């Protein structure tokens, strides 16, 4: 299903500052009101596609990439995901992973922007242990 | 050629971080890869952070990175660049 084309939908949430601080805790961080304005309507033919747009709009906005450094923000502007604090990272997973709340496996939805999460590699491990 | 530090000189590991610093690649699993390379290049306990999330005060251009690399090691016993 991450693999069918679908169009993005859903709010998302007001963001600050601190928001990749977030995504080191609890669910993670939500998807940004401002994005979500920017990608709602949009069609894409993969969850990647959806990926690479999400990183794109980041380095675009003006509120959100402010507080990413001058390398990390040549990262977000290749659609690359931008890389966390050492510590949050495990192995070769370096980078913010978007999450699914409820999982696709569970029926959640792919493309609804109220259903993701940005989480740290180490945050995105530990949510989907039990 | 790139096993080591004192595989590089200076000015062939400058590139290697002006690289990193402009995501001069093809795809984020190139980038990742350089990354990767230069923390185990470094030895820096710092790792990705050197290049990311710089200390207060520290210079975080690739000539800023050269030489806060270049320093650490110099100060604790490590070996040095090529030439
Ligand atoms: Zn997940």
């Amino acid at each position: 299903k991450r693999n069918k084309p679908g169009k993005a939908t859903g709010k998302g949430k007001p963001v600050g500052d601190k928001w990749l601080d977030d995504a080191g805790k609890d669910s993670g961080a939500p998807i940004p009101d401002r994005i979500a304005d920017k990608l709602r309507d949009k069609e894409f033919k993969s969850f990647d596609d959806f990926r690479k747009a999400v990183w794109e709009e980041v380095s675009k906005d003006p509120e959100l990439s402010k507080n990413l450094n001058p390398s990390n923000k040549s990262s977000v502007s290749k659609g690359y995901s931008p890389f966390t604090p050492k510590n949050q990272q495990v192995g070769g997973r370096k980078v913010y992973e978007l999450h699914h709340d409820k999982p696709i496996s569970q029926g959640g939805e792919v493309y609804d922007m109220d259903n993701i999460r940005v989480t740290t590699p180490k945050r995105h491990i530990d949510i989907h242990r039990g | 050629l790139k096993h080591s530090i004192s595989d590089y000189t200076e000015a062939e590991f400058l590139q290697l971080v002006t690289t990193i610093c402009n995501a001069d690649t093809s795809s984020e699993e190139e980038l990742v890869k350089l990354v990767t390379h230069f923390e185990e290049m470094t030895e820096h306990p710092s790792g990705s952070a050197l290049i990311y999330y710089p200390k207060e005060g520290d210079d975080d251009s690739p000539s800023g990175i050269v030489n806060t690399v270049k320093q650490w090691r110099a100060a604790n016993g490590k070996s040095g660049f090529k030439q």
